[PDB]
Formats: structure tokens, sequence, C-alpha cells
């Protein structure tokens, strides 16, 4: 009787070993994992995790008495947390609010925030001011006629090689709450802009990736902007 | 009974004779006697020492030489060779009792001792296995080609009854076929019983494809292959692509309804491995003090340069570059925000026939983690990370590529000039951020690619032009060219005496290689390089500031005067990084002034050799003080 | 490490690090289910 | 009790694969064909051992006739049931079993049809006497094998229904019968295998010399004893081709080859000699390759455009839509320790050129497709014929400019023979007379100093020798390389391609081949001088326009 029955959710995960430490002539090995209740939908594919769980057995219908191993997930810990819109947090503690307001009353806030931008890069103070203005951004608009005017700033840095432009890009990528560092032709296997491909399991259109959609509400640092 | 009575066989077959209880008791008694009082007439019992060693090392593997058992009890050797299964089981029981005699508590920790038969006299190749070798001990050489993951196989099977719930006693699972029970001994029923994996004991299982080594295959024939089954202690001992020699029982695999495609009752054969012998960067305290002793001498670095690529003659500068790349500097991250790369990238640009590929294979042999890739070829690991679906396994695999796979190692790229666009973008991302980002098939992540890169390239048109600079002599663009710290240009210029020495070297190597006929030893150098890479971590101090900053400003003005492509800050960074690698060659915690001068020399020599000859004539005279 | 998992770790708590390829869709399992006999009309509850 | 195999051979008539008919099923026959695939040696259940389930008592020596059978006699009187039995492979008896696939010979194929294969099965001592890539004559019995693929074919497929006429039945109640289809295909079960020559008509020297009789070994000794043996060998190669003595020398040295040396560090020095022939159209470049494939054993002939990457090296093929994948040897494997002849190497695309230079550099073929991983041997000399860009050979460009093939291809060819078409009266007159005389006189216009069979015998005798460099020969090699590089220095761009260390290694290989030609164990500086002369005349000068 389904109307009086209680159900929960269950998820299957597939975990591979770290591809950095794999023998060159071997396909990397993976394990199937089962989680349930509040352990489901806690991770996204691609993140690096530490799994506590029961190494256990199932028989799947190559050896007369052979069994396929799997992991009963009991807890999930994430080593690093990726930055996105849905992974962003907007709640703030009260002491952090007091500290942020106390910082803003400093009349030398412009100088400290320009000096804190890449302290290891000598010179280029106006570029550091540009970086601060880039990081703050402007006021977004929703006008009554429906057309919107953007508040985000675009800064181009072109010049001779060996002048810490790439280092400034890397620092902006490291300091931003959401940021993607990419080249003009994209990444090794991560495309630029927006890539719509078919789902590998259902053959249906979905947004696979791209630097400008993964970094919505953030900064894309595009090195080598000319080759594109 | 006696050994002479054991020689006479009363049953129809050997297995039926050995299965008899009094015969098996006689076999066990004689095996125990051989295990106890065998000596090599040197006053020492070797097998008691082996038992004590496996007891103190907490190992379940006992290595028993076949020649010792053959000279001691030859009838036991013949019996083991003809019917190895129950004999190996009996000798496992005998060895278990023997190690229980030395260690009374060894039963509760292991309860299983495996006997690994070594030095079997006859050696078979995989193509001469026949009907007579079935259910017998064979010894076959071969290359491990592919292997499966480690799986749990039932060993001490415990069942539960579905009526009363009682968990039944452990039943031993042989590797031949599945075991089953039909009686409960509690509720006296023949109904369904279920295996529970919580109380069942398991052993490790692996499948390894063994292929005939191509050097031993007959000319027109294909190399044969077999499936080798590896038990609990033999898993993960043979990596793919290596030559091993496996002893085991050559038995017949069972399949349901035989093979319908053939129309004949054709069986498949497997080799259950009893033992594996292979036909490591671990240093001891004696190795450490040897490293220190060979560290204090003054001219060790040149000796290190003398030890790189013994088969390559006369190319000293590129040997220095590869030696510096193999040792490397240290990567640093000042206050977390600003990261400085610590490994040297070397670009060997040369005309055909200058033995760059031989040096690349030397780095493959020497380095701890060397990953080889090529642009034009296909039978190699790619430089691009991907998420790929196996057509047969029907599972996804995330491959990091050669750059991710060579993390904290070295990546050896052959034919760097003719890569496609995707590999070029992967290479640029690998040298830019030392990371590779993937967004494919729902996987969005980044992978560390902290890999030193040694590349080999050919000039445009197949011949280097001295009048034209290096930028227009290659297909590489400026951003991918400037990331290399050392730009070693080798040209096969005509020289009478140099060709004389090169010809004599090559002809002598050819003569010494005929089958009818000061450098550091390599096996010490490999561990020396690993030790220096993983323990030294040099640091350079503050009063060496006044010289490198002086020479940088001195040479930037000369580069302006000659009108070449400019010297930027990364040239100073490469000078400092190569200087910190020269400190790791000496096993020194600090960078000396001589290391700084030598790094300045090698960077200046790399910079002036990439110039147009009109720039070169001015630059060699301008930088004569630092080149020396 | 994932390659060091042996048969001695079976039905034991292990800690292992790695990366995740795919997360499947959420299947629906039953915690409390009420059942009724087809003709006997006997009502029973199973809590799993 | 041992198994006795009766082998019949030397039948009066040898039939083709297409002459196999259904009236000869179960009869003694002798067929011939080219082996394309071979299987692993496997055990076949000959005398099975069975335990009855109720008896728990075993019976032995049960004859197995093709398909798997179980006896219903049950001589133990404990039970009353016959169908239920269990097979024990431990004490059962087996036989050797191999299934080799053969194909129609090239001359036996009809006018428009493709060759049809046949799975011929070898048992007992005849196993592994068949090798992929050679012509074999199989004597045996034409047997019949169950086939499932004939389900959808047109025509009335025969079936076997159980006859129910003498069975008493009652309509008590509480009508199924066992009927099976009889669909079959023709196979061959061979008892004797003999390998005829893949040509139109064992490394140690002692085992080869015991094979020959007294008259043939006397012929070999008198042929070796000749002081002009090298000139006879050169003029005896490709007698249909007029002129081109250098190409004949290169082909002879390619057939002889050099020794294979393995360095202590582990690298292997290549002993195979690769020849590339480039030049004007209608310069008899394909005639050399046709002669080599029709003369040299273990040689295959390939077209550049009709070839494929899987066809040249190795292919992974799926049979009957099953889970099993098999390896079929490519052209480089059927020519293992032989010569692979490739016309129109320029017409070959880039991917196949990459796949073939991988096997040229590594001497191996690596397979990772599907679930199959393997490393196969490809120790094969390559004889390639290529046309320049634009058809005509541009004299004003270099060798690399005229050829579109990649630099890894170019660096591994020891000899490049550029043949130029020049219109002179007496050469054209003699060539036309030779060609029309050939057309008029059939075989009478061909008069080589040595016949094909004795030439092959001399090649096989000479390949056993392993030449050794002497003390003066090394210095002569060094001086020859130095003066070749000095010639490059004084020529600058005038040389077609520059002498490098690879040319020194090719000089050593050619000297070893020449020392094999004269049947000696030590290399004489005269052989070094001849090899240097051949390699120097291989390279031609480029003409530059006057300024
Ligand atoms: N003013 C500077 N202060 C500190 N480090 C600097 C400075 N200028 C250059 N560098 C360093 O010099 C090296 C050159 O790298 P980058 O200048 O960041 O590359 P980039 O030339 O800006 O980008 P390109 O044009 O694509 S190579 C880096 O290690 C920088 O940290
Ligand atoms: N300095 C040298 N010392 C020893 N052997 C050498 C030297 N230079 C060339 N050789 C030999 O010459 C051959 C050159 O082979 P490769 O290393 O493949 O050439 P390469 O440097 O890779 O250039 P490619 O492949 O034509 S672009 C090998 O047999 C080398 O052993
Ligand atoms: N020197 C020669 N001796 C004998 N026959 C020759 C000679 N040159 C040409 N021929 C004949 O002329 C024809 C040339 O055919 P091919 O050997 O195919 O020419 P080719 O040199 O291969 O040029 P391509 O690449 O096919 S356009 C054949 O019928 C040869 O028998
Ligand atoms: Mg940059
Ligand atoms: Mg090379
Ligand atoms: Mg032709
Ligand atoms: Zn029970
Ligand atoms: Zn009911
Ligand atoms: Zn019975």
């Amino acid at each position: 009787i389904h109307e009086s029955s209680k159900f929960i959710d269950q998820q299957f995960l597939k975990l591979q070993e770290i591809p950095e430490l794999v023998p060159v002539g071997e396909m990397p090995r993976n394990l199937t994992m089962t989680c349930d209740r509040y352990l489901t939908n806690k991770v996204i594919p691609g993140t690096r995790v530490t799994i506590v769980g029961i190494y256990s057995i199932y028989n799947s219908k190559s050896g007369v008495a052979i069994r396929t191993p799997y992991i009963k997930i009991l807890g999930i810990q994430s080593d690093v947390e990726t930055s996105s819109i849905w992974n962003s947090v907007t709640m703030f503690t009260e002491e952090e609010e007091e500290e942020f307001l106390q910082l803003s009353r400093n009349p030398k806030l412009y100088e400290i925030l320009t000096n804190s931008i890449a302290p290891s890069i000598f010179g280029n103070e106006d570029i550091k001011k540009a970086i601060v203005c880039l990081l703050m951004g402007g006021s977004k608009k929703i006008l009554p006629d429906g057309m919107r005017l953007r508040g985000d700033i675009n800064v181009l840095l072109l010049g001779d090689p060996g002048t810490a432009k790439s280092q400034l890009l890397k620092f902006v990528e490291k300091v931003s709450p959401i940021a993607v560092y990419t080249s003009g032709k994209g990444s090794s296997a991560a495309g630029l802009t927006a890539s719509v491909q078919r789902d590998p399991m259902t053959r249906e259109f979905y947004l696979e990736g791209g630097a400008m959609v993964l970094a919505d509400g953030g900064v894309v640092c595009i090195d080598e902007f000319d080759k594109m | 009974l006696t050994l002479e009575s054991l020689s006479n066989v009363k049953a129809n077959s050997y297995s039926e004779w050995i299965t008899q209880p009094n015969v098996s008791r006689t076999i066990a008694r004689e095996l125990k006697s051989f295990l106890l009082e065998y000596t090599d007439e040197t006053g020492r019992s070797v097998y008691g020492a082996r038992i004590r060693t496996l007891g103190e090392m907490n190992s379940e593997s006992l290595e028993v030489n076949y020649r010792h058992l053959a000279e001691s009890k030859a009838i036991l050797a013949l019996f083991l060779a003809k019917c190895p299964e129950e004999m190996l089981k009996i000798f496992d029981l005998v060895a278990m009792e023997a190690t229980e005699l030395h260690y009374p508590d060894y039963a509760r920790i292991h309860s299983e001792i495996h006997v690994r038969i070594s030095d079997f006299p006859t050696i078979y190749s995989l193509r001469e296995l026949r009907e007579s070798n079935l259910s017998s001990l064979v010894r076959v050489t071969g290359v491990v080609t592919r292997r499966t993951g480690v799986f749990p196989q039932l060993k001490y099977v415990k069942f539960n009854c579905l009526k009363c719930g009682s968990i039944l006693g452990p039943f031993f699972q042989d590797s031949n076929e599945e075991i089953r029970i039909s009686f409960c001994t509690n509720c006296k029923s023949k109904g369904p019983f279920r295996v529970n994996g919580e109380k069942t004991v398991y052993r490790n299982y692996q499948r390894v494809t063994l292929q005939e080594a191509p050097g031993t295959v007959p000319p027109g024939r294909l190399p044969r292959h077999r499936e080798v089954i590896l038990l609990a202690d033999l898993v993960d001992v043979s990596k793919p692509g290596e030559e091993v020699e496996v002893t085991g029982i050559y038995k017949n695999n069972y399949d349901g309804n035989l093979n319908a495609k053939n129309g004949f009752p054709v069986f498949a054969t497997i080799i259950e491995a009893n033992s594996i012998k292979r036909r490591v960067f671990s240093w001891t305290e004696e190795e450490e003090r040897e490293f220190r002793k060979i560290s204090r001498d003054r001219g060790i670095i040149d000796k290190i340069i003398s030890s790189m690529a013994p088969s390559i003659y006369g190319h000293r500068d590129i040997k220095t570059a590869v030696a510096c790349s193999l040792f490397g500097g240290v990567p640093k991250n000042v206050n977390g925000k600003h990261s400085i790369r610590g490994d040297i990238n070397v670009l060997l640009l040369g005309d055909p026939g200058t033995a760059k590929s031989q040096i690349l294979k030397y780095v493959e042999k020497t380095a701890h983690r060397a990953v080889f890739a090529t642009g034009q070829g296909a039978s190699a690991v790619g430089l691009t990370a991907s998420v790929r679906k196996d057509p047969i396994t029907k599972e996804w695999t995330l491959e990091g590529g050669a750059l991710v796979l060579a993390d904290k190692g070295v990546c050896l790229i052959d034919e760097f000039d003719k890569m496609n666009d995707q590999d070029r973008t992967s290479i640029h991302e690998a040298m830019e951020q030392q990371s590779i980002s993937i967004s494919k098939a729902g996987i969005v992540t980044t992978l560390q690619a902290r890999c030193s890169i040694i590349a080999a390239a050919n000039p445009n048109g197949g011949r280097y032009n001295s009048t034209l600079p290096l930028a227009q002599n290659v297909s590489l663009t400026e951003p991918i060219l400037s990331r290399f710290d050392i730009l070693c240009v080798v040209r096969d210029l005509v020289d009478e005496e140099a060709d004389e020495r090169l010809a004599t070297f090559v002809v002598d190597s050819h003569v010494r290689s005929h089958p009818e006929n000061s450098p550091i030893p390599q096996e010490l150098l490999m561990k020396y390089i690993h030790y220096a890479r993983t323990k030294i971590y040099p640091k350079l101090h503050q009063m060496d500031m006044d010289k490198v900053s002086r020479v940088y400003a001195d040479l930037r003005r000369e580069s302006i005067s000659t009108g070449s492509f400019p010297i930027t800050v990364r040239h100073l960074e490469s000078i400092l990084r190569i200087a910190e690698s020269f400190a790791k060659m000496r096993l020194s915690e600090f960078v000396s002034s001589y290391d700084l001068d030598r790094a300045i020399k090698v960077v200046v020599d790399s910079f002036v050799d990439a110039q147009k000859v009109s720039v070169r004539r001015q630059l060699r005279r301008s930088f004569a003080i630092y080149t020396l | 490490p994932l390659r060091d998992l042996d048969s001695e770790h079976v039905s034991k708590i292990v800690r292992l690090s790695g990366i995740i390829i795919s997360t499947s869709v959420l299947s629906s399992r039953a915690t409390y289910l009420s059942i009724m006999c087809r003709n006997c009309r006997h009502t029973t509850s199973i809590t799993i | 009790e041992r198994v006795f195999q009766i082998s019949f051979f030397n039948l009066p008539t040898v039939h083709r694969i297409r002459d196999i008919r259904s009236e000869k099923i179960g009869s003694l026959l002798s067929i011939s064909g080219t082996v394309t695939r071979t299987s692993e040696v496997r055990p076949e259940l000959y005398k099975a051992s069975f335990t009855c389930d109720m008896c728990r008592a075993i019976v032995d020596n049960v004859e197995q006739s093709f398909k798997y059978t179980e006896p219903t006699f049950c001589p133990n009187p404990s039970c009353e049931n016959r169908a239920f039995w269990t097979l024990n492979v431990t004490r059962s008896r087996f036989l050797d079993w191999q299934k080799v696939r053969i194909q129609e010979n090239a001359n036996e194929i009809p006018t428009g049809s493709m060759p049809r294969t046949l799975d011929v099965i070898l048992r007992g001592d005849s196993v592994e006497r068949a090798k992929p890539g050679d012509r074999c004559k199989f004597t045996g019995v034409e047997i019949v094998v169950p086939d499932v693929t004939q389900l959808g074919l047109p025509g009335v497929k025969p079936s076997s229904t159980l006859d129910t006429r003498g069975i008493s039945k009652t309509t008590e109640g509480l009508r199924s019968l066992g009927v099976r289809d009889l669909t079959y295909k023709i196979s061959f079960l061979a008892c004797h295998v003999i390998s005829i020559g893949s040509n139109i008509g064992e490394r140690d020297q002692e085992v080869f010399l015991n094979s020959l009789s007294s008259d043939e070994i006397n012929e070999l000794k008198e042929m070796v004893k000749d002081e002009h043996i090298y000139d006879k060998l050169v003029r005896s190669i490709a007698p249909a081709v007029f002129g081109h003595e250098a190409v004949k020398k290169g082909i002879l040295l390619q057939m002889l080859g050099g020794v294979h040396k393995s360095t202590v560090e582990g690298i292997k020095l290549r002993g195979d000699i690769n020849i590339c022939v480039v030049g004007d159209p209608s310069t008899s470049k394909s005639q050399f390759l046709k002669y080599v494939v029709g003369f040299a054993p273990r040689s295959v002939y390939t077209s550049g455009k009709a070839s494929s990457a899987a066809g040249l090296t190795a292919a992974v093929v799926r049979d009957e839509e099953g889970g099993d994948y098999t390896i079929e040897a490519g052209a480089l494997m059927l020519a293992d320790n032989g010569i692979c002849c490739i016309d129109e190497f320029d017409k070959m695309d880039i991917s196949d050129q990459v796949a073939i230079h991988e096997a040229m550099e590594q001497q191996t073929i690596s397979i990772a497709k599907a679930g199959i991983h393997a490393t196969l041997n490809a120790r094969t000399s390559i004889l390639a014929a290529a046309n320049p860009v634009g058809g005509r050979y541009n004299r004003k460009l270099s060798l690399r400019g005229n050829l579109n093939m990649t630099a890894p291809i170019m660096s591994r060819f020891d000899l490049f023979f550029v043949i130029l078409d020049d219109c002179n009266e007496k050469i054209d007159t003699e060539l036309a007379s030779h060609i029309v005389d050939l057309h008029m006189k059939r075989d009478e216009a061909i008069e080589p100093p040595f016949s094909a069979e004795q030439l092959r015998r001399y090649i096989k005798y000479a390949r056993t020798f392993k030449p050794i460099l002497t003390k003066e020969a090394r210095s002569y090699l060094v001086e020859k390389y130095k003066e070749l590089r000095k010639d490059d220095a004084q020529g600058f761009s005038r040389s077609s391609y520059r002498i490098t260390v690879r040319q020194l290694e090719s000089m050593i290989r050619l000297s070893e081949a020449i020392a094999r030609a004269n049947c000696v164990d030590e290399i004489t500086p005269s052989f070094i001088a001849e090899a240097y002369d051949l390699l120097r005349q291989s390279i031609i000068r480029v003409d530059v326009d006057d300024v």
C-alpha cells in the first residue's frame, strides 16, 4: 500500500584513485559506493573526497567463487570545496560583520587594498588599483523598460612578456570568491564560453562547462586573449 | 611406510595413490622430516632460518627450493611435479605445523601458510604447453601484459539458514569449484541457505595476462598468451609490461555448455600461480653514508654530468641541462599568494641524427617518475586529460594524461614541434599554472601537473639556420617557447676530428654489441638522484644579493645594445632555480657562489646560442667574463 | 589507498581518499512499508 | 593406451576450396590454401569420465564424437536413471586441438568473386605445423559442423522431429515434443600438414647443410668457389629488368640483410635494410617489387592506397557478433624476417605512415584495442616505391622536397635509389629491343646466370653467416664516414640529403650484407669500399640555375 509507506533516497557513487599517482601502463582503478539518507547529494562529481565506510561484498551475475567489492559510505569529508553560485554562502557571523564594518571606516582603505593586491609584484600600482576596482565591481541594474546595464568591469593588460601579467591573473584567480583561470583557446579539456553537449547517459542536451558559466558572479582570467 | 614403498604405486593413477590416508600420512611425515633436518653440509639449517624469518616478518609465504627437495627425497620431487595440488596442500599443512612449533600463537593470526616452490628445473614457453602439462607443475617465462583488480574470493564460507536464522560453521572453499550445503544441523531442513559476507573470510584474487616475450617468439608465428591466477599473497607483485617467470599448476578452466562456436568440446586453460619470480628506490644507512662520502668530493657535479647518457658522446652542455632537470630546484609559495615554479624545463632543438631520443629514453630509465609522450605517434599516453568510456567494461575512466601522470616527476615529449592544437593547449596549461582543468561528462575539476618537461624538437625545414633566430626556426610560438628555462640548440656542424671521434665511438659500440663477440654507476646514481630530490631542499642566503642583481642589469643592457629579443625576469628566475639545482647535486643545504656562477654560465650559454649569428658574435664578446 | 585494499579489510571500517567520477540518480528505497494480503486481507507492516 | 594418428599424404589430386562439395563429406581429400589466422593449442575432450548423481560412482573411457555426449548405459545398477551425469576434467582424457583459418590462393580466385575462408582443424602431432602467411597443403577429411547462422537464409531448412507411432498414450490430462533444426557448414579435419612454398617455385648453418644432399651441396660449394660470385648475384636479380645495377645490388643486400645486435644497456640495433625507389614514371620501379614478392620467401606485396593501418600491421576483428575478439596478422607480420613491398608509398595517408614508422622504429606492434593488449613482432625489411610530387621528379628540388612522406619515414630508409628517365638513342634502342624480345620470346629472352631455386638456396646458405668487423675495417669505416661528411661540407646544398650517423650505421649494415654475399665470416675493407661506393652513388647532386 504505497500511500501509507515511507521512502528515502539512495545514491551510487563511483570513486577512482588519484590520477596523479597511477602506473603509466595501467588503467586507474575505481570502486562503487552506496550512500543513503543525509549522505546523498552531498558531493558533486569531480571533487576530491575522503570516504569512511565498510569495505563489503556483492555478487553480480571469471572465477568459480568470486565477489565484487564495494564501499558502504558512512561519512564523507571533502578535502577542497569548489566555488560556484550554489556552493556560495551568504550567511555571515556577527563578529565578521563587526570586523568588516570596522575595516571600512579606515580612511586608508584604498591604499591597504591596493598594497594587498600581489605584494610580490614590484610596481604596477595603477594596475593594482584596476584590480581592486575589478574585484569590487559596480551596481547592477534592472530598468523599468526591461533592459539591464551591467556593473562588472573589464580590464585588459597587453604588453611585453615577462611583466607579471600572468602572475596578476593568477593572483586575481586565487583571491576572488569565484574565479576561473583559462587561456584564449580554453583549457586542456575544459572549454571556454558555454558548451552544450548531450548527456552521456540519456543523450539529452545539457550545459557541460565553460569558463564564463562556471564563474558566473565572478572573474574569468583569460590569458593569451589574442589567440582565440 | 618408507620412501622405497612410496616409489611403488598401487592405485590406478598418481592422484588416487596420494589421496590414500596412510600414503598421505607417510608423505606428511617425510615432508616434515625434510623441513626439519635438511642441511647443506655447512652446519646450518636453511629452512629453519626461513621459517624463523617468515615468523618474525609475519608472512604466510614459505619459499622451498625444488633442488633441495629433489636431492633430499627425489620421489617427493617426482610426486610434486606430476600431481602438485594435494601435495602442495599437504606441505602447506606440514609447514603450518612446523611454524606452529616455533610460534604457538601463529595459528590465530594467519591459520594459513603458502609454500612457494622455487628453482623448478624445466622451463617451458607458452607455445609448447600441451595435453601432457594439464594438472602439473610448469615454469613459464613471459611479459605481464594486463592485470585485473584485486577481488575477494571466498575462503572460509559461513552460511545462514532462512528458517531459524542460525549461522552455520565455516566450510573451506577450494579454488576449483563452488561449494554448497543442504543440511542445517539445527532445524534439520534442506531449504534455501544464504552466504553472509560479514562472517565469511576472503582471500585476494587477481588475473594476469601473460604473453610470450617478443625476443623468444619464432619469426612468422604470433606470441601465445595465458591467464595466470594469483592467490592471496601473490597479488600486485607484477606490473604490466615487465618480464616475470611464473611457476604454477597448469589446469583446465570449466565453462558452462563448453564452446558452441567451435562445435568441438574445446576447453580453456589457466595457470594457477604457486610462485612468481621477476627476471626500487630504497636506500639504507650504508647507502646514505655512501651518498655523503661521494658528496664531499669537489668535482662530483662534473662526474654527475659525466654519468648522464653514457651512450651519447660529446654533447656535454645538454647533459648538464638534463642533469639539472633531473635534480631540479624547489617550488615555493611566498605567503601563499605568489607561487614560483621549482622545476627546470629543457628544450633540445636539434637536427636529425643528434641522438635526442636516446637521451629521452635515458631519462625514462633514470628518473623516478618519467612519463613518455609523443606528438605524431599514437601508441603512447596522451598529453590531454580526458573522461573516456570503455566499450566493453561500460565504465568511465578519468585519465589525467601524461602531464598529470608525471606529477612530481618528469614528462618526456618527443617531437615537440608537430603536436596538434589540443596537445599544445594542454602543454601551455601545464607549464602556465602547473595544473590541468577538465570539464567533461559532468566532471568539473582541476588536477595537479607539477611536472618538469624535457622536450625534443627539430628545426623548420629539417635544418637549423644560424642566420635566422630560434623564433623563426621552430613552429613553437613565443608564450610556449619562453616557458623553457634552458634552450639547448645542437647542430651537426661538420668537423673532421669531431666526426672522427663520433665515428670511432659508434663503430666501437657496434663492435662491442655483436653476439658472436670516472662516471658514477647507474644503480647508485638513480637512488642518489631520488635522495637529493626528496631530502635536500636548499636555500640561498641574503649576502649573495649584490652579484646576481649586478649581472642581470649588466646583461639586460647588452641585450638592448645587440637588439635581440629581450631578457626578462624569468631569465633571472631560471638562473636562481638552476643554481638551487646545482646545490642539490652537491647534497648541500645552501647555495654557494660557485653554483650561482655556474648557473649564470649555463643560462648565458643557452641564451646566446639561440641568437642570430650577428647577435652571437657581439654577445659572446660581451659575456666573456661570465662564460669563462 | 585504494590499491592497498585487501581481503583483510572486508566488513571493516576503512578510510580511503580519491576522486569521484559520477553520482547516480537518487533511487527510492522503502523504510516503512505497509502490506495487504491479496485475498486474505491481512494487513502487516515491515520496517527496514 | 596411447592415441594413434594415421597420416595420409601425397594424394593424386589437390582440390581448391571452391571445389569442395557436399558429396565428399566424410571422405579423404587434399586441399590447399593460405593460412591467415591460427588458434591457441587447446585440449579437446576425447575420453570423458562421468559420475552418476545417484550412483556417486564414476565410469571411464567414454568416446566423444564431435559434439559433447553423455552415455546412458549406466553399468552400475544402483539407480534407474540415465540422463543425469557430471563431468570430471581431472581424470578425463584430452587431445591437442588447433583451428587454423585458410583462404583461397591468389591465382585460384575466380574472375569476380572474393576469396572464401575455411576453418581447418589440426589435432595431435599436426598442431602448430601451420603458420600465418604461407601456402599449405592439408590432407584430411571433409567434416560437417553445426551452424546457427543459416536461420534466416532462404530455402527449406531441414529439421528433425521425433517419430511417435509406436508409443502408447492416454488422454488422462493434468503435449510437448523435442524438435531441433539441422543446419550445418563444411569444415576440414586435417591429419597431415605440409607447407608448400609461398614463392612460385634454422638459423644455424649445420642444420641447414644436413638438409641438402650431396649433389646440391656440391652445387653450393662450386657456386661459392667462384671468384665472380658477386657479379653473378647482381646480374641474376630481376632478369626482366634491363639496367639498374645499383637497384639490383640494393635488393640483393636487402635479401641478405645484416646481423641483429643487442646492446648491454638494452637497446637493439636494427639489422634489416630498407630500400626506397623514387623516380620518373615507367622506370620499372614496380617490376623490382613484383620480382621480390614472387622470389623472396615470407614476402608480401602491398599497394599504398589499398592498404590500411590495421591491414599493414595487425587488426582486432570480431567474429559472429560474439564477445570474443581475435588478432589477425597484418602485412608487416606476414613479412616477418622478410620483405614488405609497398608501391605508391606517397599515396598512403598520414595515419598509416605513422602506424608503419612506429613498427619501423620499435620493430614491434602494440595492440590496445577492445579488451586485447599485446605486443607482436614486426622485424621486417621494407621495399618501398614512391612517386615524386607532381609525377615527374623535379631535379631542381632536394629529395625531401620531391617526397611528401614524413621525416620519420625518410630517416629510416638506408638507400634511396632515384631513377631518372633520359632520352638517348642507344639506351632507348637497347631497351626497346629487350622489351619486344621479351614479349616475343616468353621465357627464352630471360637467361640469368643462376636459376631462382639455386639463388634462393645461396641466399638461405649465406643468411646463416654472421660477419665480424676486423681491426682495419673499423678504421676504414671511420675514414669513409669522415670523407663522406667532407663531401657534404664541400657540397653544401648540392647533396640530395646529408650524411649523418644513420648513414654510418647503414654503411655498416650494407658491409655486413656484402660480407654475407661472398660467404665470409670477417669483413674485408674491400667490402667497406664497395658499400661506401653504393651509398655514395645512391645520393645524387641537385642542379641549381645559373645566376
Ligand atoms: N615586476 C615584477 N615583480 C615580480 N616578479 C616579476 C615581475 N615581472 C616579472 N616577474 C616574474 O617573471 C616571471 C615572468 O612571468 P610573467 O611575467 O607572469 O608572464 P607574462 O609575461 O606576464 O605573461 P606572458 O606574456 O603570457 S609570458 C614570473 O615568475 C613573474 O613572477
Ligand atoms: N653523439 C652521439 N653519440 C652516440 N650515438 C649517436 C650520437 N648521435 C647520433 N647517434 C646515433 O645515431 C642514431 C640517431 O637516432 P635517433 O636518436 O633516433 O635520432 P634523433 O636524435 O631522434 O633525430 P630524429 O629522430 O631523426 S628527428 C642512433 O643510432 C644514435 O645512437
Ligand atoms: N628498364 C626497364 N627494363 C625492363 N622493362 C622496363 C624497364 N623500364 C620500363 N619497363 C617496362 O615498362 C613498364 C613500366 O611499368 P612500371 O614498372 O609499373 O613503371 P614504374 O617504374 O613502376 O612507374 P610507375 O610508378 O608505375 S608510374 C613495364 O611494362 C616494364 O616491363
Ligand atoms: Mg603569461
Ligand atoms: Mg627522435
Ligand atoms: Mg609502378
Ligand atoms: Zn535452519
Ligand atoms: Zn492471507
Ligand atoms: Zn547411475
